[PDB]
């Protein structure tokens, strides 16, 4: 079925809320998001299996040695790099069109546009670009970061598609004030996204696609389905033909029945959003992979934690005293993460007590740890005043109103392992007094914008559970308040115009000084040190609760080659980042990269 | 900007 009409159909248990428009990613920001439109959109360099930059839309990787970076030393440490890359003559949108600098210069405005809710606002200050010619521009940082040479680099959006609309926004944004209009300005800018990036306008051909295949159509809450986009210049060895001609992403929520299918034989091939560790190894899985698929487990920056919202603003979120470390502090020493690790994954997914995965080198293994005690989160709560109600939850006075320690627990429904945990957690929390009120729902409501990004608006007002998937660009910004290079505020509110993922509202101006310094530290060493002090910080305030680091399976059909992952391949540690050359070795693929090596052993 | 899943 797979070498037979030469397709791949990819499996996942979490659907993009919308596609390929929104390419700020400012509406949705979803892990699968990011991976599907690998293959729709092609950057100018990519970052491979080896953990190595390489040119896909761009002629070659710039380096000191052949004269394309240049760093210049702007006074008090401080650097300007710039970063010369070239298009390939033969880069081209799925319509034909030539991919040019004009798409560049494109993207550019729009992540410029004042109130704009982009995620890095730090980014968006000290970025700019220099155009030569229709194929040739310079990215100039400054001041520089040490990750700024780090691929991807996908720096352009279709403008001859998306530009006619965007002159009609910008228009209509001069009339209004990004400080006391800042909802009408953020809803203008939605709509503009959305004009090209919901189901029915994609089907109607709304956006052109650059990457090795192009969107057929959009089932929505079933499938995606793309085809081989001709226009594509990276030809993989062998010729295209001899590759997948059609992929097809099927999204079933469950993932116990997205398991089912798997055993199944139906689906080629696993997203990084998908099946859980535990489910990977689970018998009914693993007894019917003889002769049929190989299992695979690939380590990654991939953090499951919980967010506390902590805005003041909230009633709520000061009725249970979130904002006070002692209260997180509490809740983590009730959260049996230990046991949790042993009983589910026989704790070959360890407890994590910072943000920064292992296979990070900037990772602290020295930070503060909470061990599993409910007598030290019962002492800790009472000394906030509360003290348990008759139906044994805690109860206390605020503002001289009578509050109950029933907190909101939210995560993305049918994925049945973070189902579990809330139950398994509930049980010790009802023990010193917390109760847990459920509310969860799909991976495309609670990470679109208006869901995850509005705890300021109190959207959710208690626990968030899930987890983020990082790349090698480490900043700490998920957790500073203002970078103090550029004083971009990284707190998502009415404010800032929605900008930045520090989506829990907390501020620590030490933790800001350390990271703030760190990402201009060139010296591997220092920039460790200096990062291992704010992970000291952070463990104290415990701004998030650190859960476990993950791995990801991946179950792959016997025959298809090159569907590879390594914890950082196309940044986030995920396949499809060489989607052009992926296909089944019975219709004459060339096999290029092994799991083995970038897999955990056996 | 890290991914959330």
């Amino acid at each position: 079925m797979g070498p037979q009409d030469n397709s791949l159909v990819i499996g996942a248990s979490q659907e993009p809320r919308v596609l390929a428009g929104d390419f700020l990613r400012v509406i949705s920001n979803q892990a699968i998001k990011s991976e599907i439109e690998q293959y729709l959109f092609a950057p100018f360099i990519g970052f491979n299996a080896d953990s190595q930059n390489f040119p896909v839309l761009a002629t070659e990787v710039p380096t000191l040695e052949n004269g394309r970076l240049r760093v210049t030393d702007i006074g008090g440490g401080k650097k300007r790099l710039e970063m010369d890359i070239t298009i390939r003559p033969d880069a081209k949108w799925s319509d034909g069109r030539p991919i040019t600098t004009e798409d560049v210069a494109f993207y550019f405005e729009v992540g410029k546009a004042k109130g704009m809710p982009v995620l890095n606002p730090d980014f968006w200050e000290r970025v700019n670009v220099r155009i030569k010619d229709a194929r040739n521009f310079t990215l100039i940082f400054e001041p520089a970061y040490y990750y700024d040479t780090y691929g991807p680099i996908n720096t352009y959006a279709p403008k001859h598609i998306m530009g006619p609309e965007w002159e009609r926004v910008k228009a209509a944004a001069r009339g209004l004030d990004p400080d006391k209009d800042a909802e009408k300005l953020n809803e203008l800018y939605r709509n503009f996204f959305l004009k090209f990036a919901t189901p029915q306008a994609l089907n109607r051909g709304a956006m052109v696609y650059s990457g090795p295949f192009k969107l057929k159509r959009w089932v929505p809450g079933n499938s995606i389905e793309m085809e081989r986009n001709p226009n594509f210049p990276i030809k993989p060895e062998g010729g295209e033909s001899k590759y997948v001609q059609k992929v097809v992403y099927r999204f079933i929520q469950n993932t116990n029945s997205l398991l089912v299918a798997v055993i199944g034989g139906s689906i080629d091939a696993t997203s990084s959003v998908s099946l859980t560790f535990d489910q990977g190894r689970s018998p009914q899985l693993v007894r019917r992979a003889p002769g049929r698929f190989d299992i695979w487990f690939v380590p990654g920056a991939i953090w499951e934690h919980i967010d506390i919202n902590k805005f003041e603003n909230c009633q709520v979120v000061k009725d249970l005293g979130l904002n006070d470390k002692r209260t997180r502090q509490a809740i983590l020493h009730a959260l049996n993460r230990e046991g949790l690790v042993k009983a589910f994954f026989d704790g070959l997914q360890p407890v994590a007590h910072t943000w920064i995965a292992p296979v990070n080198p900037l990772f602290n293994p020295n930070v503060k740890k909470y061990e599993f005690d409910l007598k030290k989160a019962e002492a800790l709560l009472a000394e906030m005043g509360w003290r348990k109600g008759p139906d044994g939850i805690l109860q206390r006075t605020v503002n001289g109103r009578t509050v109950r320690f029933e907190i909101e627990y939210v995560t993305t429904a049918g994925n049945v392992v973070r189902e579990r945990t809330q139950q398994f957690f509930a049980e010790d929390l009802k023990k010193i007094g917390i109760a847990v009120k459920i509310n969860n729902a799909p991976s495309a409501v609670v990470f679109a914008d208006e869901f995850i990004q509005r705890a300021s608006e109190c959207k959710w007002t208690g626990m968030f559970e899930f987890a983020w998937v990082s790349n090698l660009q480490e900043d700490g910004s998920l957790f500073q308040y203002k970078n103090l290079n550029t004083g971009a505020i990284m707190v998502p509110t009415k404010e800032n115009n929605y900008q930045g993922q520090n989506i829990g509202g907390w501020r620590n101006d030490e933790f800001d000084r350390l990271t703030s310094q760190a990402v201009l530290e060139f010296d591997p060493e220092r920039r460790k040190q200096l990062f291992w002090r704010a992970q000291e910080i952070w463990a104290e305030e415990l701004p998030a609760l650190p859960l476990y680091f993950r791995a990801n399976p991946y179950v792959v059909r016997k025959g298809l080659v090159n569907y590879v992952a390594s914890a950082y391949s196309g940044g986030y540690g995920y396949p499809g980042w060489n989607a052009w050359e992926i296909g089944w070795e019975s219709r004459g693929a060339v096999k290029k990269w092994d799991q083995a090596k970038y897999a955990l052993s056996t | 900007a890290s991914k959330p899943k």
